[PDB]
C-alpha cells in the first residue's frame, strides 16, 4: 500500500 | 555559430539558477519510450535477467526556451546531461546497478524539449523457467520515478508498441510481444496517483 | 513557484552553514524500516546470501525547517542526497560493499523531517545450509551507525514486521518470517550502547 | 617548457570551451581500428569480446597556434578532459567499454587532435561455428551518439584494420577485418546518419 | 526506422 | 554544543594549512589492531583466501587538540576521513584492491587522538592446501605503511591477540589461532628501521 | 610540520604545475620490477594476472629544493596526484589495471621523484605448457602511451627483475625473469617509441 | 634488501 511506495512515503510517518 | 552557441548555453546555464525540479504547482510531463536491442543472459538459478535498450525520455522546462534569432538562428544543441536536470526514471525490480552504454548526452530544442535517451543494460527480477518451450516466458519490469508522485511527474508513453525494429537478429531469444504500458496506482489515503510505465515482454529460446 | 522553490534551496543550504552531525547535546534518532524485495541469491561455499530492499531512513533537523507561509505554501521538496546530511547506517557483517540501485534523492518535510528509501542488494554472512527444507534456514544482519554511540544517534522501527508487500512472487525463496527489531549493543571496548536494528529473515525454496 | 606552460594557458585558460560542433560548423572525425586480441566469446550469451585501439582524429581552429610564438613547439601531450572529444560509440555493446590506456590526447599546432583510447569492448555476436575453418563472421557499427552527419562527419583513411599487432598467440585467428563508412538517409529528414562498421572473420 | 535512431528522434514526438 | 562543533571543526580544518604527514624529526606513532569477522572464502586454484575485518587505527596529531571548555565542553567528534590526514597502512601481499565495507568516517578527541576503523574484504596470497584436516593450515600478511620508514611512522600493537570475539560463528572456516605481532627489520646500507604488523591466522573446515 | 609545510606549498602552491615533456626539455624514467606472483593462468581466453611493484624514477628541476632553506629536509612524502606522473602503459593488457597500494611517492631534494605502484595486471598470454618442466614463457612491454622517445626515453637500471620477495607458495615457479629497453620505429613516421619488456618464463 | 621495500627504495638511487 502508501508506505511500501518509495513516493507516498513521506506522507506515512 | 560557435560564437553563438557558447552564448546561448552560457545565458542558459552559468547566468540561470538551476531548475529544482518540478513540484505541485509547476508538474512535467516526461515521455518514455523503448527500443529493445537484445536479451543478453537469463539465469534460472538466480530467477534474473539481463536486458540492453534504448530508453527514449522527452521532456519540456520553460527555464529552457530560446528566441532563436536572438542566437544565430541555432534552434537546438547537443549538451552533457550534468548540465541540465534529468528525471529519476528508475526500474523498480533491478537487481544490480544498471551500466550505461552510451555517452551521458541530450538534445535540447529552442521550446524547452529534451531528448534524451540513454542506453542501458538491467539485470532484473524475473522467473525464466520455460523460456525453451513454444509458449515462452512472460516478465515485466515497472519504471517510473523515486521520489516523486503524479503530482509532480507525469509519465506518459507515445505508443505501447515497444520499438523492435534494432532487436538483435541472432539474440538466443526471440521476442513475442513486447508492450509499453502507463498505469496509474491510487491508494486509499491519498488524493495523488502513482505513475509507471510497465515493460512486458514475452519471449522464448530461439 | 519555481521560484519559491529556489529561494527555500539557497535559503536552506547556500546561505547556512555545513550540518555538522548529531552531538551528545543534539542527538538524533533515526526510524528504520526495510521493504524486501527478493533473496537473489545464496551461496553454500561461502556462507553468503544475497538480499534486494528499500531501505526507509527518516530523521528530523532543526536546521532544515521553514515557515509554508514564507515560501509560497511549499511544503515539502525533493532534493540530491548529496545536498544533505545524511546516517551512516551500515549492516555489520557485509562481504561486500552494497551496490545502490537507486537514485540518491530524498524528501524534506518543512517541520524539518527528511525521508530517504535507498535499494540496495546486500551480500552478508548467513549459512544458507538446509533453505531446501521445508523448516528452511534463518539468517540475521544488523543495521546501525558505524561511527556514533546511542547518545548521539538513536534508532527505532515503526513496526516490527518487515514489509513483505512487493516480495518477488516468483523468487526461488520465499519467506516465513522477516522481523526488524531495535537492539541494545555494548560491543566492543566502549563503555557507550551502540544501537542497531536486527533483521531477521526465516526463508526457504 | 615555460613555453609549453604559456601555450596551455592561452588555449585553455584564455577561453570558453568548444561547445562541440554545428550544422553551420560541422566537423569531420577520422576513425582507424587497430585489433589486438580476441580475448573471449561466449556462446551462450553470443557476446564477444575484442581489445583494441581506437585512432580518433580531428581538427580545431580554436586549438591553432603559431610556433614560433611559443618556442618553436609544434605539438604538446593534454589530459583528454582539457578539451573537447567526439562521443563516437559502439551501438551494439552489451557492457560498458573498459579504459586500457591513459585519457590523454596530442594536439598538433594546425589544431589537429590525436587521440587513441585502447578499449576492451564486449558487443554483440553469435560465435556458433568458430571452430571450422571458415570461422564466423562479426559486425559491430561506431558512430555519433546524438549528432547526425550535418554536425559529425565520419571518415576512414584506410578499409583496412590494422592487424600487425594482433596477438599471435590468440586463442583466435584474424581472417579479415575491415572498417567501413556507411550512409543511411530515411524517409523524414535531409541530414545523412553516418557510421563506421568493423567487419572481422576469425575462428579458433 | 528515423524514430529508431538515438540521433533522429528529437525531431520526431 | 552544535554551534559550538561548527566553531570547532571551523577552527581545526579552514583556519590552518593541512597536515603534511610525519616527518623523521616529528615521529608519529600507528596503533593497529585487528577484529576477524569471517574467512569468507579460500581459492585453491590461485592460492587466494580472502577476509573480512575491521582494522583499528588509531594515532595522534598535536594539531587536532582543543580545550574542551572553549567549545561546549566537547570531547570528541565524529569526522569524514577525508577531512584529516590518514596512515597509508597496506597489506603487502594481498591480490585485489581492498573493498571498504563501512563509512569513512572517524573520531577525534580533545588531546588530539584519532580513531579510524575501516571495515576491509581482503584478498591475499595463502595456501590453503590443507584446510580441510584437524591441523588446518596458516596465512599471514604483513601490515605497514607503503612509503614511510620506521623513522616516520612508529607501528604498535595493543595485544598480540587478534579481537576473534566477532567472528562469525557459521563461517565455513574455524579460526585455530589469530596473532598480530610488531615486526622490525633491518638492512645493511640504511640506519632505518622497518616496521610491520604480521598477521597470522590458522584455521581449518569447522 | 612548520618547515615541510612551508616547502610543499613553496613547490605546489606557487608555482604552474608541470606541463610534462618537451621536445626541448626531455625526460628520462627508469623503471624497474618486482614480481610478487603469477595470480592465475586462463586457457580459455590465454590470460595471464601478475601481480608487482612497478618503480618508476624521474627527476624535475621545478622539485629542486634547498635544504638548508627548509630545516635541513632532504625529502618529502607527497600524494601523487600533488605532482606530474609519467603515463607508462602495458601495451597487451586485456582489462583495467588494479592498483594495489596508495598512491603516495617520495620527492628528494635534487627533484628525483621515487613512486612505487603496486598492480595486479591482466595480459595476453599463452599459458599451454605449464605443467611442463619447460614452462611457457610470456612478454608484455611497458611504455610511455603518448610520448614518443623524442620526449621521455625508458631505461632498466638492470636486466633482472627483482624476484626476492616473489610469494613462495604460488602456483608457479619463476624460471627467468628480465626487464629490457626497446626501440622501434613505424613504416610512417620519425619518432623513435622505447618500451621495457618484460620476459617471465615459469611453469607449475 | 632494500631496494626490494618500497619505503626504502628512495635511497637505492
Ligand atoms: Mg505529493
Ligand atoms: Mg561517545
Ligand atoms: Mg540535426
Ligand atoms: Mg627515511
Ligand atoms: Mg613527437
Amino acid at each position: 500500500g502508501c508506505c511500501s511506495d518509495p513516493r507516498c512515503r513521506y506522507r506515512c510517518r | 555559430s560557435q560564437a553563438n552557441l557558447m552564448r546561448l548555453k552560457s545565458d542558459l546555464f552559468n547566468r540561470s539558477p538551476m531548475y529544482p525540479g518540478p513540484t505541485k504547482d509547476d508538474p512535467l510531463t516526461v515521455t518514455l519510450g523503448f527500443t529493445l536491442q537484445d536479451i543478453v543472459k537469463v539465469d534460472s538459478s538466480t530467477n534474473e535477467v539481463d536486458l540492453v535498450y534504448y530508453e527514449q525520455q522527452r521532456w519540456k522546462l520553460n527555464s529552457l526556451m530560446w528566441d532563436p534569432n536572438e542566437y544565430g538562428n541555432i534552434t537546438d544543441f547537443r549538451t552533457s546531461a550534468a548540465d541540465i536536470w534529468t528525471p529519476d526514471i528508475t526500474a523498480y525490480s533491478s537487481t544490480r546497478p544498471v551500466q550505461v552504454l552510451s555517452p551521458q548526452i541530450a538534445v535540447v530544442t529552442h521550446d524547452g524539449s529534451v531528448m534524451f535517451i540513454p542506453a542501458q543494460r538491467l539485470s532484473f527480477m524475473c522467473d525464466p523457467t520455460g523460456v525453451d518451450s513454444e509458449e515462452g516466458v512472460t516478465c515485466a519490469v515497472k519504471f517510473g520515478s523515486w521520489v516523486y508522485s503524479g503530482f509532480e511527474i507525469d509519465l506518459k508513453t507515445d505508443t505501447d508498441q515497444v520499438d523492435l525494429s534494432s532487436y538483435y537478429a541472432s539474440s538466443k531469444y526471440e521476442i513475442l510481444s513486447a508492450t509499453q504500458t502507463r498505469q496509474v496506482q491510487h491508494y486509499s489515503c491519498c488524493p495523488e496517483p502513482y505513475i509507471d510505465v510497465n515493460l512486458v515482454v514475452k519471449f522464448r529460446e530461439r
